[PDB]
């Protein structure tokens, strides 16, 4: 059952929103913030939730994908980056640390290269399960590699200096191709971790 | 001479860190796989 509710001004106080949210085991919300900017499909990470997500994780484990882990990690990164946004908007961008900045940069990367997919495009219009899973996995790998590199005593900016290649590569995973060539993507991720190792070698020195 | 010595030292440190990473990853993967099986 898929039913569209059109509350006045998008307010949850409308009878429609409440009555809908009451009997629903899952709800996908639509935001007018990124829709007004002609940005891709807009969904609130602080609003949209599903109660069927658990059995969905159990079902996604059939493909031996990690739905729950990647989703919780990305949601935590999103919440921490949102709080980081509140703090940066409060004081400034010079009042934060390297890890928080990495969280904000990762938030931007997840915003531009993941949640936003052009429906009019010949690629981003439809995203396969394996494509999104590999994208989230490679994103998590780059995030873990960056977090580990930051723990080695390297600055986030200095780490972001030689990582432009991996960044452009992570942003280029939206186009890709048909079912054939998934190996090229996973391999590109391996080349990304290897690139991280090369950067580590470069740092010393 | 200094370039050669620094390169040799960097490669040596890379090798030591490589072996250390091998043993550490051995213990870690052992614990992780054991946790998965359990």
């Amino acid at each position: 059952i898929v039913a569209a509710v059109s509350p006045a001004g998008g307010d949850f106080s409308d009878p429609v929103t409440t009555a809908t949210l009451g009997i629903t085991q899952v709800f996908w919300g639509l935001d007018k913030k990124l829709a007004q900017r002609k940005h891709f499909p807009s969904i609130n990470t602080s609003v949209s939730y599903s109660k069927y997500t658990n059995v969905l994780n159990k079902f996604y484990d059939s493909n031996y994908p990690e739905f729950p882990v990647l989703r919780d990690r990305m949601k935590e990164i999103l919440s921490n980056a949102e709080e980081l946004e509140q703090v940066v908007q409060l004081v400034g961008k010079s009042a934060l640390s390297d890890s928080d900045k990495i969280t904000l940069d990762v938030a931007t990367l997840i915003k531009e290269d993941f949640l936003q997919q052009n429906g009019y495009s010949t690629y981003d219009a439809f995203c396969p399960i394996w494509k999104t899973f590999d994208m989230m996995r490679a994103f998590i790998s780059y995030h873990d590699e960056a977090q580990k590199a930051v723990a080695n005593g390297a600055n986030w900016s200095k780490l972001a200096d030689s990582t432009g290649d991996v960044k452009h590569a992570v942003s280029s995973s939206k186009f890709f191709e048909p079912s054939r060539g998934e190996k090229e993507v996973h391999g590109e991720f391996e080349k990304l971790l290897s690139t991280m190792q090369e950067r580590f070698a470069e740092s010393t020195d | 001479a200094f370039i050669r010595k620094e390169a040799e030292e960097k490669a040596k440190e890379i090798q030591l860190k490589a072996d250390q990473e091998y043993e550490i990853e051995k213990t870690n993967i052992v614990r992780n796989e054991t946790n998965n099986i359990d």
